[PDB]
């Protein structure tokens, strides 16, 4: 998966 | 003590226990009152971390579990290992969800804070669809988007295209769009509105934030890049 | 369930790193009773390294935030208090499978090398919490279990044998933090590392043995420094 | 803690 959320930050 | 139970989570998050520091901010939270910017973000965390490591061995297995198709003994294992991490992740979920129907989202008093807890509660109901069965997952799903869509209304009314929970918000339900409701479209639609309308607004950064609010539209875009191919 | 089963859950359990998993169907493929394959010896070292590992690495923390700071020191002790149990029941729990059915089941002096390394290991880290009294006796038991690996080692495998480095390794290890004896340290790494880059042509295994023989190295230069 | 054991390669 290389959709990114909030969660990489 | 409140302050104990805080000082404790910072020390179990330093040491990268996030289960101790879940079940402080849990504890926190169940005083009763308001929290804190602090103790807010520290419950955040805490539980990001410890439902995120549940997401990932669940993506795992169940691409195990997708590779190994014609292979009985292999393929049934995998399964029950995904259905055994999928129950782990659930009460995880319900954990926060029920912190948030019951405290966080009740007893916010500002606008920021209801955006910010309103966004957790389309986040966590989000981590539901992912594995919910046949039969429940339509409800699921709609009580994500309509989490979202709350938090996604008092943000664009209360606060400025470059705030970086009103960008957050829109990576995150964009991602939704996406992800859960197959509507590429929408995502990239709801995307690219909210990165050129904090183009347009670039005179309402904070020193404090100006930072996170670059870093969440370089997100943004690189969602928007991915899904366009 | 099944030995094999319990080993199929295993390697599920590393891919999807859960390891305390791991860790627990690999106790119970070695409370059957029957002598470990290196598949399945390699499972319950990986697992349990990666159990106690985490242990390790947070004690440091804790341990480190009580020496940088008084209601918040006591707060740190009773934290590092609580992790140094989780650590020190995690090393019972290994200590007790090899006294009960790995090191008297071991066969090949391969295998028994490779037990006794692990029991090094793991009074080692047991050796790097303790305090007062006991810490004496549990050195010792570690530099016992550790010289007996080694003399067996440098008797029934060749230099470049990567459970023999392994071993130099964490003795070597060993010596310099919990002995704090640094010259005997690089004593022994320096002759592991020469010995074997003497006899780099007759090698099966590569990169496991030359994996550790960079550390060994690298650990040369760190503690030479 | 700079110095490394053999666990650095499992």
């Amino acid at each position: 998966r290389r959709t990114n959320s909030d969660s990489a930050l | 003590d409140k302050n104990e139970l805080v000082q404790k989570a910072k020390l179990a998050e330093q040491a990268e226990r996030y289960d101790d520091m879940a079940a402080c901010m849990k504890s926190v939270t169940e005083q009763g009152a308001e929290l804190s910017n602090e103790e807010r973000n520290l419950l955040s965390v805490a539980y990001k971390n410890v439902v995120g490591a549940r997401r990932s061995s669940w993506r795992v297995v169940s691409s195990i579990e997708q590779k190994t198709e014609g292979a009985e003994k292999k393929q049934q294992m995998a399964r029950e290992y995904r259905e055994k991490i999928e129950t782990e992740l659930r009460d995880i979920c319900n954990d926060v969800l029920s912190l948030l129907e019951k405290f966080l989202i009740p007893n916010a008093s500002q606008a920021e804070s209801k955006v910010f807890y309103l966004k957790m509660k389309g986040d966590y109901y989000r981590y539901l669809a992912e594995v919910a069965a046949g039969d429940d997952k339509k409800g699921i799903v709609d009580q994500s988007q309509q989490a979202y869509q709350e938090a996604f209304e008092i943000s664009k009314k209360e606060m400025q295209p470059t705030h970086p929970i009103r960008l957050g918000l829109a990576l995150n339900f964009s991602v939704f769009y996406y992800e859960i409701l197959n509507s590429p479209e929408k995502a990239c639609s709801l995307a690219k509105t909210a990165f050129d309308e904090a183009i347009a607004e670039l005179d309402t950064l904070s020193e404090e934030s100006y930072k996170d609010s670059t870093l969440i539209m370089q997100l943004l875009r690189d969602n928007l890049t991915l899904w366009t191919s």
